[PDB]
């Protein structure tokens, strides 16, 4: 899983 | 031959976005100031690499059209390019001009950082091959964008959408190579050829880190996602 990457990609 | 107004706009925008990284001086001053143990260098590496991932995601998000891509393809592009972008940025920093004898000390310090000898020779061969191309700042910024927007990455569902975003960056880079180095008509081809050499760092990235001469290999949760490490 890449939940931190997904979070950094989807924020703002 | 000359860049069009739209291409000049694209180029300055990529440059501004790329410049949000740490200064090469900050990085080299730390390595040159004092010799560190393999344990101290491993900790410097993980901190530097975690910050680079953050900066890379911010740069990637700014690439024209990246946000319009399928969300799973966005992750695949990021995961597929992170290690290569980190080595290309290390090669850029390695080849920045420093006072007499400083680059020799920088090289000696990296050689003795804790990394295994089997990975030192391919790493310096790449950094030196990059350095012989005498690349400008714009060339590193565009090459990094080209590396990220690679349509041939594993798990990419819609390659054509990625090709469309990569094509205008390749066009700008080719024009710059023809402008910057008109005496060397092979400059564009050699820049693209180096991208093939860069991909070899993927196969052994995990092994490079795990073979660092330290007792414990502690990584951050963000590096664990991007690198193939636990
Ligand atoms: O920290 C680095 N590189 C980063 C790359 C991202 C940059 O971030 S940004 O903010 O500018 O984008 C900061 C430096 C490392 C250092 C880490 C401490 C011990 C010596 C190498 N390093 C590498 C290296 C070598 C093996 C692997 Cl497995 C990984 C990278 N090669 C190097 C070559 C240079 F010249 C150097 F200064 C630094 C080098």
């Amino acid at each position: 899983d890449h939940q931190l990457l997904r979070y950094l990609l989807d924020k703002d | 031959m000359e860049l069009t107004p739209d291409q000049q706009t694209l180029l300055h925008f990529i440059m501004d976005s790329y410049n949000k990284q740490r200064m090469p001086q900050e990085i080299t001053n730390k390595i040159l100031k004092e010799a560190f143990s393999a344990e101290e260098n491993f900790l410097i590496l993980t901190e530097m690499a975690t910050n680079h991932v953050q900066v890379l995601v911010e740069f990637t998000k700014k690439l024209p059209g990246f946000q319009t891509l399928d969300h799973e393809d966005q992750i695949a592009l990021l995961k597929g390019s992170a290690v290569e972008a980190m080595f290309l940025r290390s090669a850029e920093i390695f080849n920045k001009k420093l006072p007499s004898g400083h680059s020799d000390l920088l090289e000696a310090r990296i050689r003795n950082s804790g990394i295994s000898d089997e990975y030192i020779t391919p790493m310096f061969s790449f950094y030196k091959s990059i350095g012989e191309l005498k690349m400008t700042q714009e060339e590193y910024a565009l090459l990094t964008a080209i590396v990220i927007l690679s349509p041939d990455r594993q798990y990419i569902k819609d390659r054509e959408a990625v090709e469309k975003l990569q094509e205008p960056l390749l066009d700008v880079l080719q024009k710059l190579c023809k402008i910057h180095q008109p005496e060397n008509p092979q400059h564009f081809a050699c820049l693209l050829g180096r991208l093939t050499e860069l991909r070899t760092f993927n196969h052994h990235h995990a092994e490079m880190l795990m073979s660092w001469r330290v007792n414990d290999h502690k990584f951050t949760p963000l590096l664990c996602e991007i690198w193939d490490v636990q």
